[PDB]
RNA sequence: AAACUGAAGAGUUUGAUCAUGGCUCAGAUUGAACGCU
RNA sequence: GGGGCAACCCUGAUCCAGCCAUGCCGCGUGUGUGAAGAAGGCCUUUUGGUUGUAAAGCACUUUAAGCAGUGAAGAAGACUCCGU
RNA sequence: GCAAGCGUUAAUCGGAAUUACUGGGCGUAAAGGGAGCGUAGGUGGCUCGAUAAGUCAGAUGUGAAAUCCCCGGGCUUAACCUGG
RNA sequence: ACCCUGGUAGUCCACGCCGUAAACGAUGUCUACUAGUCGUUGGGUCCGGACUUAGUGACGCAGCUAACGCAAUAAGUA
C-alpha cells in the first residue's frame, strides 16, 4: 500500500527532476499544496498550482525548474518516515548542507523553514531535507 | 496529587478495579515510542464501573496489599 | 533491518574470550614444570623449541615457551607464565618470564637484556 | 631530565640551524657538517614519509626549545584546548617559557644556557601588578602580558651575561620584549605572534602528527 | 607552479607464455593549489615512465573547485565504487585530517583545514576518485542562491 | 564575553585486479604486575 | 563527634608522619668555548669516513642533594581583669 | 624514540561503517522464510470540526556537592586547591 | 560402476503419514513514480490498421552495480 504521501510527493519530485520533466502533477492534498507552497518560497520550483477537479478531488501541479542544465532541487530526502518520525526542538532542527539547503519543517505555526523556526524560536517534525 | 486516565479491564472483585494506564515510552538508542500499557488497581466503594468503561483514578494511601489508586470519575460507559 | 525489528529484537555484539585463559585476568602466573621438553615448529620452520608444560596456581596445566638461548628449568621448576602466542607452535599460548622466580636470565645477553631477564654488565 | 649530549648532531639530524651553539661564528664553519645527518650512513636511499616529516619537524621544534615529549604534549594538548589555531598556540607558549624569554632578551648566550641561568636562581620575575620580584628555578615557568624579568643582585656582574647581551645585539632583539642592559631587566611586553616567529617551522605538521 | 604529488606507485604483472611481465602503475595528483585539482594514472614498465605518464594524465584532467577561504563551505559525502568519503570543514588551524589519499587530493587543491574519513573500500584509486567527486559536486552559497533566484541573504 | 573545536589509516587471500571479509597493527587508559635500571 | 557548668577527659574520625617510581606534575644529573678534527672503537676502495665540539684543555655556574643559620602561616586569644 | 624511567604481559574502548541509531548488507561474495492465509503488533486515503495525549514553546520546582568544560584567583611553575 | 541381458520394491489406485528440494528469478509482500523499441496470450474501444488494458517475452536510455549485469515483470527512485 501507499503510506508515505509526504514520501510519495518527494520521490515524484525527484523522479520528474531526474526525468528532465517541465511539471509534475499529483492528487492533491492540504499539507501537500503547503510543502510544495514552502518549495515556491524557497525557490525550488517554479510554480504549484491546485486545480480542483470532479469527485471532490484536486491535482497538485507543480513547475520544475532547471539551472545551467543540471535541476534546481539537487536533493531532496524525507526525514522523518511514517515508520520512524522525527521531532526536534528549537536549537535541535539539523541544518541541511551548512545553512545553504532547506529543512522543511512542520511547527505548530505552519510549515516553514528551519531557518524560519530558528527565527521563531520554535520546533517541530522535520519532514524533508532539500537541497 | 496524581491523576490517570484509562480503561477498566478487570472489575470482578469487589470494591476494585483493575485500569489499563497507556503510555507512550521512547526507545533510548531507536528512537521510536512504544506503546506501553501498565495495570493498575484501582478502589471502587459502590461498585459502579463495569469492564470497559474509561475512567480516571487518583493516587491515594493504600487500601490494600496491591490497591493505592481510587476512582475519582467515570467519564465515558462501554456500548 | 527496519526501525520496528530493531526495537524488538536488536543488534547483538557477541563477546570474544580471552586468548590466554589460564592467566585468569592476570599479568603473570606462577607454576611449576611438569616437564621442559623440546618440539618442531609448523609447516616453513623447523628447529628445536624448547617447552615447559607447567601446572599453574589458577588450575590449569598449559605449555608454555622458553625463550632465548639455554635455560635451566627442569622438572619441579617454579616459573612465572605471561601471555603471548609462538606463532609456529600449536597450543603454545604463553611464555616463561627469564629471571623472574626460578628460570635464570640469559647469559651473556647484551641487547634486549630487559626481555631475557638479564642484568646489566658491570 | 633534559638533553645532555652533544648538540650540532641535533641540528644536523634536523638538516637546519637550531641555535644550538652561540652565535660566535657561523653555523657553517662551527661544524663542516650539516650537508649529512650524524652518524655513519647520512644521505640515504628509501625517501622520507609523511610521518617522517612530520616527526622530525615535532623534533626540530622540541629540540630549538629543549622541551622533552612529556612537557610538549601537555603543551599541545593545552594549544588545543585553548580558543584559537592550535598550531599557533603551542608556538606562544614555547616562546612564553621563561628560559626561552631570557634567552631572547638576551641574557643567555644560548637557550640551554639561559634556562641552567634560571634554574640556579639568578633570573626574578614580577609577574604584572605584583610589586615585587621573586627568585624562581622553575625554567617552564610561562609569563603573561607586562611580566618583568630581573638579575639577583648577587649575580649581576656575570661574565657569562655580559658578553650574551653583546651577543644578542648582534642578533636582534624581538619587538615583543623590552630590554634594558644598563639595570639588566626586561619586559614581556606581548606573546610573539606568527608574523614575527620564522616562517619556516611548520606548525601544521606538529597539528597533523598529534592526530594519530 | 604546479604542484605534483605522487600518491601510489604498484608493481602490476601481466602473465605470458614465458612467464611474468612486469609493469608499474603510479598514481598522481596535481594542482594550482587555489583551484585546480586533477588525479591521473599512469602504467610503463619503469618507475619513472609510470610518473611522468600519470603526471601528463593528471595535467588533462582537471577541475577547478571553490573553497572557502581555506576550508570547504558545506560538508560533502561521496563515493566511487564501495568507496565512501566524508569529508567536513573545519576550523582554521585545525589541519587536513585525512589518511594519505584523501590528504594528497585535498592539500594539492589547497585546502588547509578539514576532517576527512575513509568509510568502505580504501583503495587509494578509487578514494581518490571519491574525494574529487565531492570536491567538483561541492557548491557555494553564492552558486545555491543563484540556482533559487533569491540572494545569499535571503538563503542564509 | 566564554563554556560551542571535532573524525587519518596500514599489512595480509591473487601471476596480477577490483570487491567482499576476517585476522593483525599503530592510540588512549590502569588501584596493575613483571624484567632491566 | 561523645560527656561535663566548667576545668577537663575520650576520639586509630581526623590532622599529620613512615614505606613504595604506583600514578600525575615539576626539577636535576652541569654551562659556554674548544680541531693539524688527538687517541681508542667501528666501517672502508687502506686510505678516508664516523663516533665528533663529542673528549681533553681552558672559562664559568651551583638548581636539587649536603653543611650552617634565620624563619612565617596553620591559632580560632582560652583563663583572668575592666566596662556596658 | 622515550627518559628516572623504559619495555613486556593482563585488561577496556578505539581504529571496526566488523551488530551500522547516527552508520552496513541479503541475484552471483554470508544472507528472502517453499508458498500462502492470518492473530498480536507496526503502518496507513481526502475534506470540515472538536480535543490537546504525543510534539513544540514558556514559566515554576527539582536534577546534592565533588567531577567535566569556560572565565578568574592562590601555591616560585605545573600537578593541586579554589570563587563564579 | 558406466555398457548388455534380466529383474523386485517403487512408479499406478484408496485412505493416512512424511514436510523436505538448485521447493530458483539462487531476486519477500504491497504501493507510487521514472526514455523508448519489437513480439506474443485474454479482453475492450475506434477508424486491414490505431489506441488502451491484464499478463507473458526480447532488447535498450537514465539510474544503480565490485563486476557480471538489472533496467516499468528494476537489482532505478522512495
Amino acid at each position: 500500500s501507499m503510506q508515505d504521501t509526504v514520501g510519495d510527493m518527494l520521490t515524484r519530485i525527484r523522479n520528474a527532476q531526474m526525468a528532465n520533466k517541465v511539471s509534475v502533477a499529483m492528487p492533491s492534498s492540504k499539507l501537500r499544496k503547503s510543502i510544495a507552497d514552502l518549495l515556491v518560497s524557497e525557490g525550488y520550483v517554479a510554480s504549484a498550482v491546485v486545480n480542483a477537479e470532479e469527485n471532490n478531488k484536486a491535482t497538485l501541479s507543480i513547475e520544475l525548474k532547471y539551472f545551467e542544465g543540471k535541476a534546481v532541487i539537487e536533493t531532496i530526502q524525507r526525514f522523518s518516515r511514517p515508520g520512524l518520525r522525527q521531532h526536534r526542538g528549537k536549537d535541535a532542527i539539523p541544518t541541511v548542507k551548512q545553512g545553504m539547503g532547506v529543512a522543511i519543517v512542520s511547527t505548530s505555526q505552519g510549515i516553514m523553514s528551519d531557518r524560519a523556526a530558528r527565527a521563531a524560536g520554535i520546533g517541530g517534525e522535520v519532514v524533508a531535507f532539500v537541497a | 496529587a496524581s491523576v490517570l486516565t484509562g480503561r477498566v479491564v478487570s472489575d470482578k472483585m469487589d470494591k476494585s478495579i483493575t485500569v489499563l494506564i497507556e503510555r507512550l515510552v521512547r526507545h533510548p538508542l531507536y528512537g521510536k515510542q512504544l506503546r506501553r500499557s501498565t495495570k493498575i488497581k484501582a478502589h471502587d466503594e459502590n461498585n459502579v464501573c463495569q469492564q470497559g468503561d474509561l475512567v480516571r483514578i487518583k493516587e491515594t494511601r493504600p487500601i490494600s496489599k496491591t490497591k493505592a489508586w481510587t476512582l475519582v470519575d467515570v467519564v465515558e460507559k462501554v456500548e | 533491518a527496519t526501525t520496528n525489528q530493531l526495537i524488538r529484537k536488536g543488534r547483538k555484539t557477541i563477546k570474544e574470550k580471552s586468548k590466554v585463559p589460564a592467566l585468569q585476568a592476570c599479568p603473570q602466573r606462577r607454576g611449576v614444570c611438569t616437564r621442559v621438553y623440546t618440539t618442531t615448529p609448523k609447516k616453513p620452520n623447523s628447529a628445536m623449541r624448547k617447552v615447559c608444560r607447567v601446572r599453574l596456581t589458577s588450575g590449569y596445566e598449559v605449555s608454555s615457551y622458553i625463550g632465548g638461548e639455554g635455560h635451566n628449568l627442569q622438572e619441579h621448576s617454579v616459573v612465572l607464565i605471561r601471555g603471548g602466542r609462538v606463532k609456529d607452535l600449536p597450543g603454545v599460548r604463553y611464555h616463561t618470564v627469564r629471571g623472574a622466580l626460578d628460570c635464570a636470565g640469559v647469559k651473556d645477553r647484551k641487547q634486549g637484556r630487559s626481555k631475557y631477564g638479564a642484568k646489566k654488565p658491570k | 631530565a633534559r638533553y645532555i649530549g652533544p648538540k650540532l648532531k641535533l641540528s644536523r639530524r634536523e638538516g637546519t640551524d637550531l641555535g644550538l651553539k652561540s652565535g660566535v661564528k657561523p653555523y657553517d664553519v662551527k661544524t663542516k657538517k650539516a650537508a649529512r645527518p650524524p652518524g655513519q650512513h647520512g644521505v640515504s636511499r628509501n625517501k622520507t614519509s609523511e610521518y617522517a616529516l612530520q616527526l622530525r619537524e615535532k623534533q626540530k621544534v622540541k629540540r630549538i626549545y629543549g622541551v622533552l615529549e612529556r612537557q610538549f604534549a601537555n603543551y599541545y594538548k593545552e594549544a588545543a584546548r585553548k580558543r584559537g589555531a592550535t598550531g599557533e598556540n603551542l608556538l606562544a607558549m614555547l616562546e612564553s617559557r621563561l628560559d626561552n624569554v631570557v634567552y631572547r632578551m638576551g641574557f643567555g648566550s644560548t637557550r640551554a644556557e639561559a634556562r641552567q641561568l634560571v634554574s640556579h636562581r639568578t633570573v626574578m620575575v614580577k609577574k604584572a601588578g605584583r610589586d615585587e620580584f621573586v627568585r624562581v628555578n622553575i625554567p617552564s615557568i610561562q609569563l603573561q602580558d607586562g611580566d618583568v624579568i630581573a638579575i639577583q643582585e648577587k649575580s649581576r656582574e656575570q661574565l657569562r651575561i655580559k658578553n650574551a647581551i653583546e651577543l644578542a645585539t648582534q642578533r636582534g632583539i624581538p619587538e615583543w620584549l623590552d630590554v634594558d642592559h644598563s639595570k639588566l631587566q626586561g619586559t614581556f611586553k606581548k606573546a610573539p605572534d606568527r608574523i614575527d616567529l620564522p616562517a619556516e617551522i611548520n606548525e601544521s605538521l606538529i597539528v597533523e602528527l598529534y592526530s594519530k | 607552479g604546479l604542484v605534483e604529488r605522487l600518491v601510489t606507485v604498484d608493481r602490476v604483472a601481466k602473465v605470458v607464455k614465458g612467464g611474468r611481465i612486469f609493469s608499474f602503475t603510479a598514481l598522481t595528483v596535481v594542482g594550482d593549489g587555489n583551484g585546480r585539482v586533477g588525479f591521473g594514472r599512469g602504467k610503463a614498465r619503469e618507475v619513472p615512465a609510470a610518473i611522468q605518464k600519470a603526471l601528463e594524465a593528471a595535467k588533462r584532467n582537471m577541475i577547478t573547485v571553490e573553497l572557502n577561504d581555506a576550508t570547504l563551505h558545506h560538508p560533502i559525502k561521496a563515493r566511487h565504487g564501495a568507496s565512501k568519503v566524508y569529508m567536513q570543514p573545519a576550523s582554521e588551524g585545525t589541519g587536513v585530517i585525512a589518511g594519505g589519499a584523501m590528504r594528497a587530493v585535498l592539500e594539492v587543491a589547497g585546502v588547509k583545514d578539514v576532517l576527512t574519513k575513509c568509510y568502505g573500500s580504501t583503495n587509494t584509486a578509487n578514494v581518490v576518485r571519491a574525494t574529487f567527486n565531492g570536491l567538483r559536486d561541492m557548491s557555494t552559497p553564492e552558486k545555491m542562491a543563484a540556482k533559487r533566484g533569491k540572494s545569499v541573504d535571503e538563503i542564509l
